[PDB]
């Protein structure tokens, strides 16, 4: 039953079914109005729509009558009938964008803050300069956007890959399914490895006797750019494994006819729109008043006093001493006390803040006054328009991040807790009779041009420029660097050191650095990513560390370094900065970046501290992505179904056995609405694979800790047998998956260095992705068994893994299932040591099909942080020494230890890059990566205080202690 | 003389990490200091860390040709000499921007005497009495934290339903005033023929509208009953944590001060996990 509200003061009770559309509910509505009094003042069915409130408490109107009843998400079943209002399709697009990003677009109009409202109208030329670039030369330019080249940054090959090419010749299979009755004429060619994709096809037509495009059979990847064929990550990865690259020639127009022409229209808000003193003229200290705390939640008979501790910081470091207030009683928290600071007004840096808090003094135990914070909150001192805050101000206070004992939280976010049932705190800043700005960059390069021969110790500059970012720095060195600042422009990789030496609470230091960064030579983007963590908050530093990404970072590396470039947006202070104009101009020219751009932002919209600047950033992507918003909506509705179905298992069916639960699952999945959302959509783990028809016989509930969910799809491609022919995925609801997403990204960056050295160690960094709050997707690997399963079958003995792996393959190939168990049992030991991983046993070690030695389950890696030594169990030695009885002196593993030594070193010549990725992740909110005290163990396993030859001896001692260590 | 050996310098610590000096100069008055061995391990460098106004300054002690100091002219005998020279002189001699005197040395015999039960027989029993409670503040604090983070999840839902009823109830009242516009002149004043249809047409339609507009207001007023009952209990469990968190900080200073006084300095045991 639905209650309609007619346009003439009537009310009709209409019986409904839960699949009716808006037409069958509306066109039948006006035929029911005949038997009610004022039926002649009504109008025809046209020129009327509905309106109602939804789960999100929105006053939405329904221009799209093709939607059905259950698809609306109403609050109670009522309706209303009016005439339309507004633009017709704009109201349809604003409902799409609001379903993708998880919150209404109308919410961002009830925000009065003038900062939120100039981002929305000025960001729209980054969303427009992209769309005038993805569509410059069509249809070709539109083609590269949707299917972009998946290439590698380095054209030339390692030496252990050029060997497998006899005279630089590749063998490729060019399928041609061009028979009108879908018959296939496979070919075979012998061509070079430096051949462009318009010559592989230019000669496969003279074999047969133009205007075509290649494609990876099974997963529709395309070769559209004129590169060397060996540079693609498919060709380049077949020459490694010695497999055969299966291509399939296709026609252009069969591709261009799946590229629907989409357009971008400026939104509604596109068109809705004196006497200043510089900061260098004021003469006063810095004084801040503290009126009162609106209310705080502390017990009466336990806490005695409370006070408000404050401080003036510049990116983690205090610019002066910390000040307190008097200890008022619990009941009457009012201070009204001006606090004074020993900082001088023209000596405030552009990125200064105010970090305050409210602590409690238990005491009553000798001189042991044990202080404990109750809340915290930060605020900028300047404004996004360069204007010092001068007035009164309120501020709601966040909760203390539980696990943190410090009395201030300098690393948190600057803003007010949007919740309103929180302890408030009124402040008041000092009026200077007008607006006080910040000087422009032309009155700052004169204060330094006004306050203004080789040597023999150039070796100490080099000795410091090549140091660890977590290494010591002494007072003698900071003055040595700053004094020799006009020669550090020949050693450009020293700039992260020359900036921790300058003192930011004095405006002659800072005024001279700005004229020095303005001419600094560019750095490698592997090094200009240190200048974006929580230690370099100035806006001229961070605008140097972004002109280096924009001309030295490639789309290969950006795709690898994108989980950290989305965490250093939380370290920003304003909203319309230069890091967001870069990561948005990229997501709007490459749907591979935009796919993970979306899901990384969307995965953490549930967190209230970041939930307003991401939402403003999603909304700007979803409005200019184009045709790809339709696919993202179909992916979001699929996960929504899965989250719901799993909740019922976790709450209602959480007490009977698995018999009833597996039948309820097939009972729920066989349902004709669950079955229509879970089919025919791309994959969140990889946008190039496309899921298909589900398999109810394949899907099952797993007996793991949380009881996750197994799911099996089918490849809907016409050559899915050549590549794999099933997509299998795990779905987890209740376990955080950011600890592993970062563990598997290190393993994938380790293996990429080894491959370019010439060491052919082989890892398997499978896919992982967190979609929301404690919910994510775990990729499954085909034809692999855990060591526990392989050995429990063969019933204690230590030759079971060698007997099993010998049975499963034998003959001329037995010298490859032992070469591969060794090229991968070494890599996963020079990696589970460098990262202090000690949670390893049978059930989380897996050997794949031909002896590849695969590690899994990087989730409880922590929860106890002497140290973690090493493993090298005995039965993995027998497989290395070819089953010989005595493995300790075998000749085969002496080239085994020789290749663990070459590995440990190459990960030690790249220890800075690994340091600059755990430090970009400190304000992420992960409970075990908070301060630099946790990235300390990297320096104890890589031996960074020692020297190189002393480092190697540290690791040889580590192996031998576990080679026979128990 | 005043030149002693640094083995008995109470302010001397020697071989400890940078990450334990940070929580010894945390929120302490200026002129607090200690000396420890360098991390590069040249056997005799002895870096110095100074707390001058929030930051932890770190100063190098060079050791050329049996002399000590900060600058090139190393002209002192021992570190106990160089440290005592600056416990009564200002550091502005070396650094014009470092006018601080080494006032408060971080001793180590200060807390080693605070321990009680001199005999080791009471050390293992005064220890098991302080690990049963710290392992109880663990459970007692997380039993009252999920209950906190959970109830915060409920208030945000109930607080959103009220914006639902405040919209619905406003969609009905916007019709009663537009109903009255028509019902006065189009169908009842014009139909003055003593007919009873108005008792069935408007009298039976305007009644169900008024039985609905108030029917919804009885559930908004009802929803706020548990929201007020829940927002009040959300403060009662937020107050219980504050009476537990500081006491959860003291028992971590009493176990560790009993796991070091004799449990390790008296013996280098792997027997740690049975005497707790
Ligand atoms: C954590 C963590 C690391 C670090 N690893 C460890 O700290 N291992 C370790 C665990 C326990 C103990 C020890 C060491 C020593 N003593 C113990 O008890 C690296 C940087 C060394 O890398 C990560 C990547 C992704 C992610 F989510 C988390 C991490």
């Amino acid at each position: 039953l639905v209650e309609c509200l007619l346009p003439n003061g009537m009310i009709v009770t209409l019986e409904c079914l839960r699949e009716a559309t808006l037409i069958t509910i509306k066109h039948e509505l006006f035929k029911e109005a005949r038997k009610y009094p004022l039926h002649q003042l009504l109008q025809d069915e046209s020129s009327y729509i509905f309106v109602s409130v939804t789960q999100e408490a929105e006053r939405e109107e329904f221009f799209d009558e093709t939607r059905r009843l259950c698809d609306l998400r109403l609050f109670q079943p009522f309706l209303k009938v009016i005439e339309p209002v507004g633009n017709r399709e704009e109201k349809i697009l604003n409902r799409e964008i609001g379903f993708a990003i998880g919150m209404p677009v109308c919410e961002f109009d009830m925000v009065k803050d003038p900062e939120v409202q100039d981002f929305r109208r000025n960001i729209l030329n980054v969303c427009k300069e992209a769309v005038d670039l993805r569509d410059l030369n069509s249809p070709h330019s539109r083609a590269m956007y949707v299917y972009p080249p998946n290439v590698e940054s380095s054209p030339e090959l390692p030496k252990h890959i050029y060997n497998k090419l006899d005279k630089g010749q590749i063998i490729v299979v060019i399928w041609v399914i061009v028979s009108p009755n879908n018959d296939k004429q496979k070919y075979t060619l012998k061509i070079n490895h430096d051949c462009v994709p318009e010559q592989v096809i230019a000669e496969a037509i003279r074999k047969k006797t133009g205007k075509y495009i290649l494609k990876v059979c099974g997963c529709d990847e395309y070769f559209l750019e004129k590169y060397p064929l060996s540079q693609y990550k498919y060709i380049r990865s077949c020459i490694m494994l010695g497999r055969m690259p299966n291509l399939m020639l296709m026609a252009k127009e069969s591709l261009y006819s799946q590229l629907p022409m989409d357009c971008f229209t400026m939104p509604s808000y596109s068109r809705r729109i004196t006497s200043t003193k510089s900061l260098w003229v004021i003469n006063s200290a810095l004084r801040i008043k503290i009126l009162c705390a609106t209310y705080v939640n502390v017990n009466i008979r336990d806490i005695d006093k409370i006070y408000v501790r404050t401080g003036i910081y510049h990116g983690g470091e205090p610019l002066c001493d910390n000040v307190n207030t008097q200890r008022v009683p619990c009941s009457n928290p009012r201070w009204n006390e001006w606090l004074n600071y020993d900082i001088y007004i023209p000596d405030l840096p552009r990125a200064a803040r105010l970090c305050l808090s409210i602590c409690s003094v238990k005491g009553r135990k000798g001189a042991k006054e044990e202080h404990c914070p109750l809340a915290w909150g930060n605020i900028n001192l300047f404004d996004y328009t360069d204007t010092l805050v001068s007035g009164k101000m309120a501020l709601n206070l966040w909760p203390v991040p539980h696990g943190l004992e410090d009395l201030l939280n300098p690393i948190g976010v600057t803003g007010s807790n949007p919740n309103k049932e929180t302890p408030c705190l009124e402040l008041e800043f000092d009026w200077f009779s007008s607006v006080v700005k910040f000087p422009d960059m032309s009155v700052i390069e004169e204060h330094a041009n006004w306050s203004v021969l080789r040597e023999n110790d150039k070796e100490q500059l080099k000795a410091i420029s090549t140091r660890d970012p977590l290494s010591e720095i002494t007072e003698q060195e900071k003055d040595f660097l700053w004094s020799h600042r006009h020669y550090c422009v020949t050693i450009p990789e020293i700039l992260p050191k020359l900036l921790l030496s300058v003192k930011w609470n004095s405006r002659d230091e800072v005024a001279q650095m700005y004229c020095l960064v303005k001419d600094w030579p560019p750095i490698k983007p592997e090094q200009a990513m240190e200048l974006l963590d929580c230690n370099y908050p100035d806006p001229m530093v961070r605008g140097f560390a972004v002109r280096c990404l924009e001309k030295y970072l490639t789309d290969d590396k950006l795709s690898q370094y994108l989980i950290q470039l989305v965490q250093v947006l939380k370290y920003e202070q304003y909203l319309d900065n230069l890091l967001v104009r870069f990561l948005l101009k990229k997501a709007l020219t490459n749907q591979r970046i935009g796919h993970f751009f979306f899901w990384h932002l969307k995965s953490e919209m549930h967190n209230k501290t970041v939930s307003q600047r991401f939402g403003l950033l999603l909304e700007s992507y979803c409005r200019a992505c184009g045709m790809y918003l339709k696919h993202l909506n179909r992916q979001v509705e699929a996960m929504e179904k899965l989250i719901n179905l799993t909740d019922i298992l976790k709450q209602e069916k959480k007490d009977e056995t698995q018999k009833v639960q597996m039948k309820f699952l097939v009972e729920q999945m066989r349902r004709p609405d669950f079955m229509d959302a879970l089919q025919g959509f791309l994959s969140p783990l990889n946008p190039a694979h496309q899921l298909g028809n589900l398999r109810l016989e394949e899907c099952r509930i797993m007996s793991s800790a949380k009881r996750p969910l197994w799911l099996n799809w089918e490849n809907p491609d016409i050559m899915s047998e050549l590549l794999f022919q099933n997509n299998e995925i795990i779905f987890k609801n209740g376990d955080d998956l950011r600890q592993d997403m970062l563990t598997l990204q290190i393993i994938r960056i380790m293996e990429n260095i080894w491959q370019n050295q010439g060491l052919d160690l082989r890892m398997l960094p499978y896919g992982c992705l967190s979609i929301g709050d404690c919910v994510g997707l775990i990729e499954v690997v085909r034809n692999s068994h855990t060591i526990m399963q392989i050995q429990c079958k063969g019933g204690f003995n230590s030759h079971t893994l060698h007997q099993w792996l010998k049975d499963k393959n034998k003959g001329e190939i037995y010298d490859a299932a032992i070469d591969l168990f060794t090229r991968s049992c070494a890599g996963y030991c020079v990696a589970t040591f460098i990262l202090g991983i000690g949670d390893r046993h049978n059930s989380n070690i897996m050997v794949k099909d031909d002896g590849q030695l695969f590690h899994i389950d990087f989730g409880h890696f922590l929860d106890h942080k002497e140290r973690v030594p090493f493993v090298l169990t005995q039965d993995f030695l027998i497989v290395i020494s070819k089953g010989a009885q005595e493995c300790t002196k075998t000749r085969e593993f002496e080239r085994f230890q020789e290749m663990c030594y070459k590995a440990y070193l190459a990960i030690r010549q790249h220890a800075n890059l690994f340091i600059n990725l755990f430090s970009m992740m400190l304000g992420s909110g992960m409970p075990e990566l908070q301060s630099f005290d946790d990235i300390a163990y990297i320096r104890k396993t890589l031996a960074l205080d020692k020297t190189e030859q002393e480092a190697l001896e540290y690791f040889m001692k580590q192996m031998n202690d576990a080679r026979h260590g128990g | 003389n005043n030149n002693m050996s640094l083995q008995d310098a109470e302010w001397y610590w020697g071989d400890i990490s940078r990450e334990e000096v940070n929580e010894k100069l945390r929120d302490t008055a200026d002129g607090t200091f200690l000396v420890r061995d360098a991390s590069t391990k040249m056997h005799g460098d002895y870096t110095l860390t100074l707390r001058k106004g929030g930051n932890n300054k770190l100063i190098k002690i060079f050791h050329r040709d049996g002399k000590y100091g900060f600058s090139d002219p190393l002209t002192f005998s021992s570190v106990v000499e160089l440290i005592n020279h600056y416990r009564n002189e200002s550091l502005a001699q070396y650094n014009p921007k470092l006018d601080v005197k080494l006032l408060y040395p971080v001793s180590k015999y200060q807390q080693d005497q605070v321990v009680k039960e001199d005999n080791i027989e009471a050390v293992g029993k005064k220890l098991h009495e302080y690990n049963t409670q710290f392992q109880e503040k663990s459970r007692e604090y997380d039993r009252l934290y999920e209950e906190y983070t959970r109830t915060s999840q409920e208030i945000q839902m109930k607080r959103t339903a009220i914006e639902a009823f405040n919209e619905t109830i406003k969609i009905f009242e916007e019709q009663c005033q537009t109903q009255e516009r028509y019902s006065k002149e189009y169908i009842e004043k014009f139909k003055r023929e003593g007919n009873e249809k108005e008792i069935q047409r408007i009298m039976h339609n305007y009644d169900k509208l008024k039985s609905r507009i108030s029917e919804i207001i009885d559930s908004r007023r009802r929803l706020e009953e548990d929201l007020k009952k829940q927002a009040a209990e959300y403060r009662e469990i937020d107050k219980r944590m504050n009476s537990i968190k500081p006491d959860l900080i003291q028992l971590r200073k009493t176990r560790d001060q009993y796991l070091m006084w004799l449990t390790q300095k008296g013996v280098r045991q792997k027997k740690l996990n049975e005497w707790l």
